[PDB]
């Protein structure tokens, strides 16, 4: 069902129903003054265009209801325009009634008129004919022009070739083609970490088995931490990599000497611990030997890795995994001599140092981004037993531990080791196991069956049975995996911090890993105070007694100490006003446990938000998808601002949907955050390009194109009101009907549409070199309502000029022809008025364009030529009744041209002089950057410049 | 694959210029516009001061004029001769009543004598002027039929029921005939009988001769056509019943193609003043002398305080005499020159550095 649905979706509007009422009021209730048949061509044409665009959308879907900020402010401006049109109609009706009341006039003699008693009836019919006279003051093409501009800007975002990621073969596909002007007001960016800022390709580096630290690797994040500390990096790193190569060689030799392993391939062994294989033999004793064996067995069992064949080697196995963490763990478990091959119909088959023995995996408590862990239950043969091997986040596993059956020495040693690895910059896991008796396992298995077979949200039932079964565990060790930053994330974050954008990182990974990645990607820097809001017991015991108050005290202390405010609605109302990039160089680092408390109560949320409105960087760690969405909603609702949320995964989905512009990244995890998103880039580094270039351009474009539209409508539709003074607001049209329709159809549309589509203050190279030009969009300086009102005032003054210059050329003796013949018809005065009006509004659009390209200039010239050519083509046909030779009679009169040129000068001199005074004595940053561009400070950058590309030529200066 | 097409359009790298308006480029443009507009304003004001005209309002000729020559009050005539700035020499008028005509609202003949102390070169236009006659109202200005203008023999419904322009109030009389020129525009024509010559009072051997041919555009004879009615389907409009008392018959149905005063009247003046050409002379210069115009009053204008008059002029290239275009060209040039001087003053006072990366809003804070 296409047509009824489309017509309903459209006539949900007031301009469409206004034009429908106009057609019906000119036809069915015809007073007589209209060309009713063709008075529909505007509405019919625009509704046909909209139906075609809806057909385009339907075909694209055959191949989420977000609205930009300027769309809501556009509705308010439309309402102001309708208020003005009503005031005009009211004055027209009042004055026509007052006139019809007067008792000596030409109409009691030559117009066969009578005083229709209580002439308020004629004043009423006058109001209703003025409503049809000022049919041009209604914004009717405004919505279709804004949709054309927005769709063209989104098509350019798509067809940009510097947003195309040649590896994944993924251009930046805009999923929503109507919010492209929000990327120019983005003020907050809420970014995940492990797939957004770091490529989700993991290398297993270190591990701690039974409180003994293993592994050695001098990684890039470790080098960065050493540089931050102060010691030179290259001097140490040369020696460290030499020793690592030596150790890796010896370790490969020892693994080869240990036993015969099938899938052992030393060309990609990433674990470098010589001491691990040294302890596997005899070094630290049989207890440690069995500990290492069991740890690697747990690693090779607890996973979800699928096994397949290599197309190159028929024997080789690929180890495809949904979680790169599991991929890395299983790769190292296979490398050390616990190869996981195949997956039978029951359990798994594991090769332990050469001998294959099959295991039985009965229950797979699959990992969730809300559980932050995973576990599987395996049968131990003999009365056999059950073994629940549990693996996940260290804080979660420590919470789910036993108090009696742990050394409390291994506990603290593994905690310190994981702290060390996380500060170095590795993702830390914890591996724990539970020995279950047969009766307990049978009990829990029947509970699991009656929970899984249930309908009606089985998820919570599975969650509760797993939380019940995993409550008792014994820790055996933890691991560490290295995550490398993406290509050009330091550069992109430097750009987005110069542009005045505050970047929040909502991780789910450790506090220390998040801080390391922050330092590595330039979110934080040296000499930066990290205002941590941890509610951890070591400081809770001194602050107070119990949590939910320690965090309140910490927020209040940091507020009253670092800034001069406190959590209060006065402070919040004062901070809603300011948008400047804060100064002070602070950063919040709040774990998920403290985030829960800081989001609980309204007063503490106000405190937390006033603390995070400063502090350019924020790092919320150990955050669940619900908390991601909650933080985004909090900052977007209180202190209403524009927010962008970028990431990949089922958790960033809930963060993405709950933000103004949600961006999804095609990551190693499946494209679930790409679907429920607005754009979809291939890598993080394209965020700088997208936001700065395309969003800043689209914001500037719409912010100039909308007031220009209201002004260009106002000129033409108000010259009719001015004429009303000289026919007593009676309702005779000053313009031809074809003039009245073609004005907004053809004579004036393409200039403003191309200003909206193809305008650029400064090109892409300068938009990325001087990214601080974005701050105007952040501060909302381009589009106010004061700017729209100034444009309407200029339109009113220019309408005065356009009418009363031809009127003043006539008024003396009504002879304006070189040969004394008559031009006094109101259609010919309307040609005077219209030609002045169209040329002035087109030259206004031209003077307010920043870039004069040949396309925009050509179509401005063609709009002017079309005014002249349509007059010349419609006159010369006798189908124009009273307009039969307006072309040859008017364009051949020197009075026409004298008036034309001086009235265009008088229309454009106030605004051009104001622009000159501005650009001279109060130049904006874009005007100063353009005066620098003219002299050529940006002459050595290539045409297609991306400072967020590693393989780019080093710039000359 | 999916790689977009690299092209100067889709990459938004169209060839273009970037006009920054620095003072060294805008101030010369301001001065250029100022000088050009001041020169053109001076030329227009010069060539317009040389325009000479004669305006006389004779609506008060039935009650203010006598049967012998008496001066016209100063509120009626308005002479403008550039060579003679102090030329009062008031005209004189005399009313020759017409006791046969029983339309006592306006009847008779107003004889007007004016004196032009200079010539009018070779193309003399004699218009008539009408004030306070409202010909721009909504129902009036649409009351005609372009089926009858274009010549057709429009039936009653084609003429009365048509959409838009339809002779609605004056479509058909009581007898059942279609008013031939229908509507309130044709019915309400201007009726005074201007003479085909300016009687020379001084030397009556050479009268100045005027014509009523070529007073309308020659291209209007493609739109106005001789009717194809039949003298039994048409009657004159209700106010043309002193011109056609016995109705229409074989030889009096008007040919609205050569009737150029009708084609002037059917072009309603947009505003409250109406100046329509009625007699032209494209051959002879009108030498200095005392002439006489015999207007035969027919058209009533005092029931609505309206004025009617004559307006004899030679014209100009830009129409008649109107000081507006030159005034406003001079004002435009002087305003542009003043703004150029003001920008120059402030630019030599608080002149800033142009490409100064230190004035940027972030390098100042
Ligand atoms: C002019 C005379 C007067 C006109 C009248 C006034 C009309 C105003 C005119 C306005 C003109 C505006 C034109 C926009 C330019 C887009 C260029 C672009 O980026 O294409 C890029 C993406 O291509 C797409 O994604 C197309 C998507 C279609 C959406 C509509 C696009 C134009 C929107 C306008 C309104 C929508 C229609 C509404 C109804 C009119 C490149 O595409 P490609 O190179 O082909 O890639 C193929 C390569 N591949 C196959 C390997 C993948
Ligand atoms: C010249 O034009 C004059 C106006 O256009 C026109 O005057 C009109 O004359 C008719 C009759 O000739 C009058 O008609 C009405 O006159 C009285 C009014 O009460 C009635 O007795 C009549 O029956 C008829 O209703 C018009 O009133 C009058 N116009 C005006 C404005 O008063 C002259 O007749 C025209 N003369 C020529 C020679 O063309
Ligand atoms: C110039 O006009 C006058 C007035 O119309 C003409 O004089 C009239 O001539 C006729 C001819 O017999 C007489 O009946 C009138 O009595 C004359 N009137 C006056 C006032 O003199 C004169 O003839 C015209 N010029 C020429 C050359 O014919
Ligand atoms: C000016 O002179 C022209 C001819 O030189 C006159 O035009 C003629 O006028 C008569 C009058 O009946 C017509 O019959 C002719 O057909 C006209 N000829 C042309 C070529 O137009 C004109 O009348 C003169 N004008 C005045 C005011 O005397
Ligand atoms: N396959 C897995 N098995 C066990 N634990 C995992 C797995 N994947 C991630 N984790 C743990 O979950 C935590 C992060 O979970 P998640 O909410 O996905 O955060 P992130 O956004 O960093 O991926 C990490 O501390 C990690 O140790
Ligand atoms: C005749 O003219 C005189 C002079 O202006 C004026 O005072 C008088 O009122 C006029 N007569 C009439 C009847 O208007
Ligand atoms: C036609 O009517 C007119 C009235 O204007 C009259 O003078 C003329 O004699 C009539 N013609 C005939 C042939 O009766
Ligand atoms: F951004 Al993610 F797993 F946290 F891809
Ligand atoms: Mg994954
Ligand atoms: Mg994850």
């Amino acid at each position: 069902t296409f047509l009824p649905k489309n017509i309903l979706f459209q006539f949900h509007n007031f301009a469409n129903v206004y034009f429908l009422v106009l057609i019906i009021l000119g036809a069915f209730q015809i007073f007589g003054v209209t060309n009713p048949g063709l008075s529909a061509v505007p509405l019919v044409v625009i509704v046909i265009i909209t139906a075609i665009k809806d057909a385009i959308e339907d075909s694209r879907r055959t191949v989420p209801t977000k609205k930009s900020r300027i769309s809501r402010e556009l509705n308010f401006s439309v309402v102001i325009n309708f208020v003005l049109l009503f005031i005009l109609c009211f004055v027209s009706g009042i004055a026509n009634g007052v006139y019809y009341d007067k008792k000596g006039r030409s109409r009691f003699s030559y117009e066969f008129g009578t005083i229709a008693g209580s002439a308020a009836t004629n004043g009423f019919v006058s109001f209703w004919v003025a409503v049809i006279l000022y049919q041009s003051l209604v914004p009717i093409s405004l919505y279709i022009s804004v949709e054309i501009i927005k769709t063209a800007q989104a098509a350019f975002i798509y067809g940009d070739v510097l947003l195309y990621n040649a590896k994944l073969d993924y251009p930046c596909t805009p999923k929503s083609w109507n919010i492209s002007d929000d990327l120019g007001q983005v003020e907050y960016i809420f970014s995940d970490k492990t797939g957004t800022l770091t490529q989700n390709v993991m290398e297993f580096k270190k591990c701690t088995i039974n409180g003994v630290s293993y592994g050695r690797a001098y990684t890039e994040a470790l080098a960065g931490l050493r540089k931050r500390q102060g010691i030179d990096v290259e001097t140490e790193g040369r020696r460290e990599k030499a020793e690592i190569a030596k150790d890796r060689d010896t370790m490969i030799d020892e693994l080869r000497a240990l036993s015969g392993n099938s899938q052992f391939y030393p060309e990609e062994v990433t674990f470098v611990s010589k001491e691990f294989v040294r302890d596997l033999k005899g070094a630290s004793g049989e207890v440690q030997q069995r500990c290492c064996e069991h740890f690697m067995l747990a690693l090779a069992l607890c996973h979800s890795v699928l096994v397949e064949a290599n197309p190159d080697n028929p024997k080789k196995l690929d180890l495809k995994a949904q979680s790169p963490d599991e991929a890395a763990l299983v790769a190292t478990a296979r490398d050390v001599g616990f190869s996981f091959v195949g997956k039978t119909k029951k359990g798994l088959i594991i090769e332990m140092q050469g001998i294959q023995k099959e295991f039985e995996i009965l229950n797979i408590l699959e990992f969730n981004s809300s559980r932050k862990r995973m576990s599987c239950i395996v049968k131990i043969p003999g009365e056999p037993r059950a073994l629940l091997i549990c693996k996940g986040a260290d804080s979660i596993i420590y919470s789910r531990l036993s108090r009696q059956s742990n050394s409390e020495a291994i506990l603290e040693k593994t905690a310190l080791h994981l702290e060390q690895y996380a500060t170095e910059g590795l993702r830390t896991l914890c591996i724990a196991q539970r020995e279950l008796s047969w009766s307990e396992y049978e009990k829990w298995n029947e509970k699991y069956d009656i929970a899984a077979a249930s309908l009606a949200n089985r998820e919570d039932e599975l969650e509760v049975v797993a939380d019940s079964i995993e409550r008792e565990l014994i820790l055996l060790g933890g691991t560490a995996i290295e995550d490398r930053l993406q290509d050009g994330v330091p550069d992109c974050i430097e750009l987005l911090a110069e542009a005045g954008i505050k970047l929040w990182v909502l991780t789910g990974d450790k506090v220390e890993t998040a801080i390391n990645i922050g330092f590595s990607c330039n979110l934080l820097n040296n000499e930066m105070e990290l205002l941590v809001i941890k509610t951890t017991g070591d400081d809770v015991k001194e602050f107070g007694s119990e949590p939910s108050e320690i965090v309140d005290a910490l927020l209040s202390k940091y507020l009253k100490e670092y800034f001069n405010l406190t959590g209060s609605e006065e402070e919040i109302f004062e901070a809603k006003k300011d948008h400047e990039f804060p100064k002070g160089n602070y950063a919040i680092v709040i774990d998920g446990d403290a985030l829960k408390l800081a989001l609980y109560g309204e007063d503490i949320r106000r405190k937390f938000l006033l603390l995070c409105k400063n502090c350019r960087a924020v790092l919320c760690c150990r955050v669940s998808p619900s908390q991601k969405a909650a933080v985004v909603k909090l900052v977007k609702d209180s202190l209403d601002v524009m927010t962008l949320a970028i990431g990949d995964g089922s958790n960033d989905v809930a963060m993405i949907q709950s933000a103004d512009v949600g961006i999804g990244i095609a990551g190693e995890e499946g494209r679930q955050a790409v679907m429920c998103s607005d754009y979809a880039i291939g890598q993080f580094r394209y965020l700088a390009r997208l936001v700065l270039v395309h969003g800043r351009w689209s914001y500037k474009r719409l912010a100039e194109m909308i007031p220009e539209f209201f002004y260009k409508n106002m000129i033409f539709a108000l010259a009719l009101f001015w004429y009303g003074i000289y026919n007593d607001f009676d309702g005779s049209y000053l313009y031809e009907y074809t003039y009245m329709m073609f004005y907004n159809l053809a004579f004036t549309s393409l200039p403003v549409i191309f200003l909206g589509i193809l305008d650029q203050d400064v090109n892409d190279t300068i938009s990325l070199v001087v990214p601080q030009l974005y701050r105007v969009g952040i501060l909302r300086k381009e589009w106010n309502q004061r700017k729209f009102l100034w444009y309407m005032l200029d339109g009113l003054y220019q309408s005065i000029i356009c009418f009363f210059f031809p009127y003043l050329v006539y008024h003396k003796n009504m002879i304006v022809t070189s040969n004394g013949l008559g031009l006094d018809h109101r259609y010919f005065v309307g040609v005077y008025v219209t030609t002045i009006a169209v040329i002035s509004c087109n030259t206004y659009v031209l003077l307010h364009q920043y870039r004069w390209d040949w396309f925009s200039g050509l179509f401005i010239a063609l709009s002017c030529l079309v005014v002249f050519a349509w007059t010349g083509i419609w006159s010369s046909a006798i189908a124009s009744r009273e307009f039969f030779k307006a072309a040859a009679r008017i364009y051949g009169a020197p009075s026409f041209w004298a008036v034309f040129f001086v009235a265009v000068l008088f229309c454009l001199l106030p605004r051009f002089t104001y622009d000159s005074f501005q650009k001279f004595f109060y130049p904006t940053d874009v005007e100063i950057v353009r005066e620098m561009w003219q002299h050529g400070h940006f002459d050595h950058y290539p045409p297609g410049y991306d400072p967020t590309d590693p393989n780019r030529p080093k710039v000359t200066k | 694959n999916r790689r977009p097409k690299e092209d100067a359009f889709t990459q938004q790298r169209l060839a273009a210029i970037n006009p920054v308006l620095t003072p060294r480029t805008v101030l010369p443009l301001y001065l250029l516009i100022a000088v050009v507009f001041v020169i053109v304003g001076g030329c227009i004001l010069a060539q317009n001061s040389k325009v000479d005209e004669v305006t006389i309002y004779y609506q008060d000729c039935m009650t203010n004029a006598t049967s012998s020559w008496s001066d016209i009050p100063s509120e009626h005539w308005q002479f403008v001769f550039h060579k003679y700035k102090t030329y009062n020499t008031a005209p004189q008028w005399r009313f020759v009543d017409d006791e046969s005509d029983d339309f006592t609202k306006q009847r008779g003949t107003c004889q007007i004598r004016f004196t032009t102390p200079s010539d009018m070169k070779n193309n003399v236009y004699l218009n008539y002027v009408l004030e306070k006659f409202a010909a721009n109202h909504r129902r009036y200005v649409l009351s005609f039929s372009e089926d009858q203008i274009r010549g057709e023999d429009a039936s009653y419904e084609t003429v009365h029921d048509a959409t838009g322009i339809n002779c609605k109030p004056l479509s058909k009389n009581a007898d059942g005939k279609i008013y031939y020129p229908c509507g309130l525009i044709a019915n309400s024509m201007f009726n005074d009988t201007f003479p085909l010559q300016l009687t020379n009072v001084g030397d009556t051997s050479n009268n100045y001769s005027l014509t009523n041919k070529g007073i309308n555009w020659e291209s209007d004879k493609k739109r106005y056509k001789k009717t194809k009615y039949n003298y039994t389907q048409i009657a004159p409009p209700p106010y043309w019943e002193k011109m056609y008392p016995d109705g229409y018959n074989e030889t009096n149905i008007p040919d609205i193609q050569d009737w150029e005063e009708f084609q002037n009247w059917m072009r309603p003046g947009a505003f409250d003043k109406i100046t329509k050409l009625i007699r032209i002379n494209k051959n002879d210069t009108l030498p200095a002398g005392e002439y006489q115009l015999d207007i035969g009053l027919h058209w009533p204008v005092l029931e609505f305080n309206g004025k009617k008059g004559i307006y004899l002029t030679h014209g100009s290239h830009l129409g008649g005499r109107n000081p507006f275009l030159g005034i406003v060209y001079l004002i435009g040039g002087c305003i542009c020159a003043a703004m150029a001087l003001i920008l120059l003053t402030f630019w030599l006072f608080g002149g800033r550095k142009i490409a100064d990366a230190s004035s940027l809003s972030w390098n100042m804070k």
